[PDB]
């Protein structure tokens, strides 16, 4: 098989991990103790779900995952929660003192203390894989651990596993739920240091998710639990072809342009008693609708380099092709000249899954689109502007310098983002 | 109170909207780079559309439509006419035009040149309609407000920007008799003030001199061009469903030929207004485009849902 | 609109739809990290020297 | 995790005692150390301030024994660790130099032994909070000597103070501006976060708003304890924002020296209708609700923390907090985006259903330092009362340095207000 190891870093990475691993278990019929009655090959197996779950002799399906945080609060909940029997204690790694919303404490000061330990625990999981494909790394841009420790870990992973793909799920910072004025700084520092180490990154803007929950789920004031459950559906659709039977050289034709825009439809509330069921055409259309995107930007004013669609549920290729045809002769889907104008399509017949007592209705059919569009640079421009405002006054910079960074890392990280913005602009205008 | 910022110090029109807003007592002007605004009156070059609609607790509105420059550059306008099936190569009210690059067959280059030899090369309208007295050329400027709902509002007042020189078939080198630009005129001011003849007079001239009306003979066509151009780009520029809203004021420029046919010459993204009409139009920009979105007629609404 | 690479199985299927044709070594990391430690150590010593005064 | 609390001098120990009364009640700890509450939220982060029935992690310091008897016999006096009472016999006589250099120097190593003991059994000590006045001798002079020593032993831990700033309206002595200026000098170099609790403000609230024609220290301290309860809510209960001292510092302090906060509280009391979320929000930002006597409209907010306590709509809080920034946007610096953070804790304080606490880093805090600086110079320029300080070994020059550093602090605040 082609195993994938998931690394969940910091509060955001861990709590999203809880949502994803809960969802995978429900999709695969794995109980919270790790038992999976449907799996008739005890002790091992070569099945698709084995990409994400190893097996013990006792019939137990164990995530190929490490959870890392510099303080124990969030992971202690995993250790005592409903999925505690699912993870071996050594997959759940904590320090005692966090990065205090400071990339530099994450990366340099606290980070150095726990890195060798984490790499060893990753190595244990890597040693259980007959043909490891790579890593999925979940983290916030804005936290000190999510930013600072993640960038340290990615550097080390290139050294220790150079031949291996590293994908990120990265939470971009939104003022309605953010906890630190310095999140722009942390976001640029981590983006800079990770750029050359990451093959593909899926950004989820907390603002986009927050608004989707308000607008489509009728949730007045969304919690992380609300946000993370929706995120987990996107994550599930993105990893589904790995975990089930089916079929970055699709999405990443330029090394640095590796941030595809995710869009998901339909998001419909559980409390909606009477819900009319959306067709293939309607859900495909919703994919080109800015309000369903994981990052709010306007794809009409950029260009496409690739689209991948994964449909889940009652979907046949004929309706997909018909919907796609009509899409071209209605929207502004301009591709770059050096790419084909076309869509990679996966269909998984299993209807999408919902966590019982969640907010998402269980629909007959859903779609997730990943499109590499220059429009996502809108998100960099916004973040870069905030960074400039504070950095001009050197506001908060002493917190970083006191941990051992130089000002130079700031301006060097910022100039890489200026270059990144330049790159996106050339491909898209 | 509502808040706005001001990013075009040079804008005649939105200099007047800012003044009108402030004298309401319900609009405060913030500093240029303060993001907590309801309304941006934007810069014309590189307006930061990607930073709009990310301020929780603020409905944000800007006075430009991202993407409308397709209509408002000569290069891109020709490409749009030619490649949109709504308009097409057969489109009967744009002059035959060609995009070309550096490094009676009478044409014009767009500093402008007019010849029968050889950034856009366009068929020069010989046989324009000439006002009398003075055997003289003009163009018509119509001002169009497209609001956040994509309502297309044509301001009922427009203006003829006239020539003051007899028109000359056999001498295309001399301008002023051929080019009707207010600047590039300034025998100026002879027949009407500032070479501006407004609609009451021109309608009267068309009645007295041609036995028709401005409405029948010119405006149906003006109205048709404007809705055709703007309903064409609507899917690309509309802000329905988007996380900020746009409006924009356009200047549409028309030639009328001697057979009282109308031709589209140019669309203008950042137009100025004629002195007399500043107050009226600028008020209507507040009434229809701003206070509609942020609550406290002189426009014709262009709409025509025909059945086939 | 050309539908290529059609793969089918029981739990799903996949295809393409064409509408139209067209690192630092471990030593560098440990170095970087150690230089930051050295700068924090210096800063700390500088403060303790001043507090000794 | 753990905070080590230190209270010094008369003022330090009176407001400190009140702090422990108020928070013990909020956490359901009675005066014998036992727990009797009905919410697991009260015990979840109990260890931040209490050792394990629950003993405060509190050290009580004075050069004068008077105050330490009256705390020991006060309501919660039973609850303190008896070995954590450390006291001299001599007093400091409202003299900074006595506290800092002569008499306090004698006592301080004993205090440090108690600190070291409490620290050594912390799972992961975050740092220290001190309560003290800056106008007297022990709290001011010895308290700042402590801070300096604590920094030498714990250079990487956060030092937080609640510093009661003096005013002629509630005045024990003319040398108060001397003592305060000498202490501000220390605080600027040696703390990470200082809450400026201004007796000028407290008096003015009691007199103008609460209608008390002669405010006692009890009345002033009733405001101080509500404020201390409020600003430490994010440390004591579960929550995302500013949940520890370092994270607060990182959110509140854009430049190391500008760490003097203007606290605010609503509703002001000494209560038959709960306030609406709009009224709390308007009031908490009002000049009349600030515990430092500065007009925030004479400056700009660098950073703001707002903590809401009680059962209320979190939507309404978010809407009202957005409302006040949007309508007063010029009073928030434009070069620090999203500089206002908001927490909401369910558990209200005693006797209120709804409350708001404000923590502002405003450039208008310069008004406070200027007032002290004016009173200082008036006396120092005639060398008045100096001989009480030179008689303890100090040099004039040391006063000159202190006045200088404070006038510098004012300039910087002004620089960022014009930026
Ligand atoms: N979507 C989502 N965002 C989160 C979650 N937890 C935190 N965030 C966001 O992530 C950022 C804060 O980073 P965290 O992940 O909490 O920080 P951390 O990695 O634990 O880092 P330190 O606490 O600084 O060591 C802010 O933008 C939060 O809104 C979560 O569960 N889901
Ligand atoms: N094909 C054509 N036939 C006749 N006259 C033409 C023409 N093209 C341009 N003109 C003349 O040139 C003048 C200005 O041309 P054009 O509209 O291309 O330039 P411009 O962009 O300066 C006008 P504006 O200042 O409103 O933007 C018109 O008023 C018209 O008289
Ligand atoms: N708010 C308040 N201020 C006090 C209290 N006790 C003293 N003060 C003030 O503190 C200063 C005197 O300091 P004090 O603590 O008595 O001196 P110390 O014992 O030498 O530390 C003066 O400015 C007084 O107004 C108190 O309980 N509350
Ligand atoms: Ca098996
Ligand atoms: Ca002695
Ligand atoms: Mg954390
Ligand atoms: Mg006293």
């Amino acid at each position: 098989m082609r195993e994938c190891i998931s690394i969940h870093v910091g509060q955001a990475g861990v709590q999203i991990g809880n949502a994803c691993w809960e969802l995978y278990c429900l999709e695969h019929g794995i109980q919270p103790d790790g038992q999976m009655p449907s799996d008739k090959t005890i002790g091992g197996g070569d099945d698709s779900f084995n990409t994400f779950f190893s097996e013990t002799g006792a019939g137990k399906h164990v995530p190929r995952a490490v959870f890392v945080d510099l303080e124990p609060t969030v992971i202690d909940e995993v250790r005592t929660g409903t999925y505690r029997q699912l993870f071996h204690p050594e997959q759940l790694i904590t320090g005692k003192e966090d990065a205090a919303n400071n990339y530099a404490r994450g990366h340099y000061t606290i980070g150095k203390e726990i890195i060798d330990l984490v790499l060893d625990r990753i190595r244990k999981l890597a040693d259980q894989c007959t043909g490891l494909q790579g890593f999925l790394v979940f983290h916030s841009f804005g936290g000190g651990t999510g930013s600072g420790f993640t960038s340290l870990l990615m550097e080390r992973l290139s050294v220790d596993y150079g031949k291996k793909s590293k994908l990120e799920f990265s939470i971009y910072p939104a003022p309605q739920v953010s906890t630190a004025v310095v999140e722009p700084y942390n976001s640029i520092l981590t983006t800079h240091t990770t750029l050359e180490h990451s093959d593909c990154a899926f950004m989820v803007d907390n603002e986009a998710i927050y608004d989707i929950c308000r607008r489509n789920l009728d949730i007045e004031r969304p919690t992380y639990t609300n946000l993370n459950r929706l995120i987990s559906q996107i994550v599930s659709s993105i990893t589904a072809s790995l975990r089930f039977d089916g079929a970055q050289t699709n999405l990443v034709p330029y090394p640095r342009i590796h941030f595809p825009l995710a869009t998901y439809a339909p998001v419909i509330s559980a409390e909606k008693a009477y819900h009319e069921q959306l067709s293939v055409a309607e859900i495909t259309n919703a994919c080109f609708e800015p309000a369903n995107q994981m990052v709010k930007c306007d794809p009409r004013h950029g260009k496409y380099m690739a689209c991948c669609l994964l449909y889940r549920g009652d979907v046949v290729p004929k309706d997909v092709n018909a919907a796609i045809a009509t899409i071209k002769t209605k929207r502004s889907i301009q591709f770059v000249d050096w790419c084909p104008t076309g869509f990679k399509v996966g269909i998984n017949y299993q209807p999408p899954t919902v966590v019982p007592g969640g907010d998402l209705a269980k629909v007959q059919r859903a779609v997730c689109m990943l499109s590499n569009t220059t429009a996502i640079a809108e998100a960099w421009a916004r973040l870069d502007h905030k960074f400039d405002l504070m950095y001009a006054k050197r506001a908060f910079v002493h917190w970083y310098v006191g941990e051992g960074m130089e000002e130079g890392e700031f301006s060097e990280a910022r100039e890489d983002m200026a270059a990144l913005e330049k790159d996106y602009e050339e491909v898209g205008v | 109170m509502y808040t706005f910022v001001v990013r075009d110090e040079n804008s005649s029109v939105y200099a007047e909207v800012s003044r009108l807003l402030l004298a309401t007592g319900q609009w405060k002007r913030l500093r240029k780079d303060n993001p907590r605004f309801n309304l941006m009156l934007g810069e014309r070059n590189r307006l930061p559309f990607g930073r709009l609609g990310h301020e929780p607790g603020l409905v944000q509105l800007v006075n430009y439509y991202r993407g409308a420059d397709k209509l408002c550059r000569k290069a891109s306008l020709v490409k749009l006419i030619k490649t949109s099936p709504e308009l097409s190569e057969s489109c009967t009210w744009f002059p035959e035009s060609y995009v070309i690059y550096p490094t009676g067959n009478v044409w014009i280059a767009k500093g402008i040149l007019i010849s029968s030899e050889a950034h856009v090369i366009q068929k020069y309208l010989e046989k324009p309609l000439l006002l009398e007295p003075g055997h003289r050329k003009f163009d018509i400027r119509s001002w169009v407000l497209v609001d956040h709902l994509y309502n297309i509002y044509l301001y009922r007042e427009g203006v003829l920007r006239t020539s003051s020189e007899p028109y000359n078939s056999a001498n295309f080198q001399d301008k002023t008799c051929h080019l009707t630009n207010h600047c590039i005129q300034k025998n100026y001011g002879r027949y009407e003030e500032g070479n501006e003849m407004f609609f009451e007079e021109f309608n009267q001239y068309l009645m007295d001199a041609l036995n028709t009306t401005l409405e029948n003979s010119i405006l149906l066509q003006i109205k048709h061009i404007i809705r055709s151009c703007l309903m064409c780009i609507e899917p690309a520029i509309s802000t329905k469903h988007l996380h900020y809203q746009s409006f924009q004021l356009f200047g549409f420029d028309f030639m009328v030929d001697e057979e009282l046919k109308v031709w589209l010459i140019e669309v203008n993204g950042a137009p100025a207004c004629a002195q007399k009409l500043y107050a009226e139009l600028c008020q209507g920009i507040v009434d229809v485009a701003i206070s509609s979105v942020f609550p406290l007629s002189i426009f014709i609404k262009l709409h025509h849902h025909h059945h086939h | 609109m050309e539908v290529i690479e059609l793969n089918k199985c029981t739990s799903g299927q996949s295809f393409e739809v064409i509408l139209k044709p067209p690192d630092p070594s471990l030593e560098e990391i440990q170095k970087k990290l150690e230089a930051a430690e050295e700068r924090r150590k210096y800063q700390e010593a500088e403060l303790l020297k001043h507090l000794a005064e | 995790r753990e905070i080590v609390h230190i209270q010094a001098g008369q003022c330090g120990n009176q407001i400190g005692a009140k702090f422990w009364e108020v928070i013990s009640d909020e956490h359901g700890i009675d005066p014998t150390g036992s727990y009797h509450g009905d919410s697991d939220l009260q015990l979840e982060r109990i260890n931040v301030y209490y050792n394990e029935k629950y003993v405060p992690r509190a050290i009580l310091v004075d050069l004068e024994p008077g105050t330490m008897d009256s705390v020991r016999s006060g309501p919660f006096g039973q609850i303190f660790r008896p070995d954590n009472f450390v006291f001299g016999q001599s007093g400091a006589g409202n003299n900074w130099a006595k506290g800092h250099y002569t008499e306090g120097a004698e006592l301080v190593d004993s205090v440090l032994d108690v600190v070291r003991k409490e620290s050594e059994s912390c799972d992961c000590l975050q740092g220290f909070q001190l309560t003290h006045s800056l106008g007297g001798g022990t709290g001011s002079g010895m308290g700042t000597l402590l801070i300096s020593k604590i920094r030498e032993e714990y250079p990487d831990r956060i030092m937080n103070t609640f510093s009661v700033v003096p005013s002629p309206k509630v005045s024990d002595t003319v040398v108060e501006p001397y003592n305060a200026t000498l202490s501000v000098h220390q605080l600027v170099e040696n703390t990470d976060e200082t809450y400026c609790i201004d007796n000028e403000a407290l008096y003015d609230i009691c007199f103008r708003t609460l209608k008390l024609t002669t405010p006692t220290y009890g009345d002033l301290n009733h405001l101080v304890s509500a404020t201390m309860s409020g600003v430490t809510t994010c440390l004591r209960f579960p929550g995302q924002l500013n949940a520890d001292l370092r994270k607060l510092a990182v959110n509140m302090v854009p430049f190391p020296r500008l760490h003097f906060f203007m606290p605010g509280f609503a509703p002001l009391t000494s209560q038959y209708r709960a306030l609406t979320v709009p009224e709390l929000t308007q009031q908490m930002f009002d000049a009349k609700n600030m515990m430092a006597a500065c007009d925030p409209r004479h400056g700009r907010y660098l950073t703001v923390a707002a903590v809401f306590r009680g059962r209320m709509s979190m939507k309404e809080v978010d809407e009202q907090m957005l409302n006040v920034q949007n309508k007063n946007s010029s009073y928030f610096v434009e070069w620090i985006p999203n500089n206002v953070k908001t927490a909401v804790c369910d558990i209200p304080p005693r006797g209120l259903k709804m409350s708001a606490t404000f923590i502002g880093n405003s450039t208008a805090i310069q008004e406070l330092f200027k007032r002290i600086s004016e009173q200082f110079t008036a006396m120092f320029r005639r060398k008045a009362f100096l001989h009480w300080y030179t008689g303890e070994g100090m040099d004039e020059m040391e006063f000159t340095e202190a006045e200088s550093n404070m006038n510098d602090l004012v300039s910087e605040y002004q620089q960022y207000q014009d930026a």
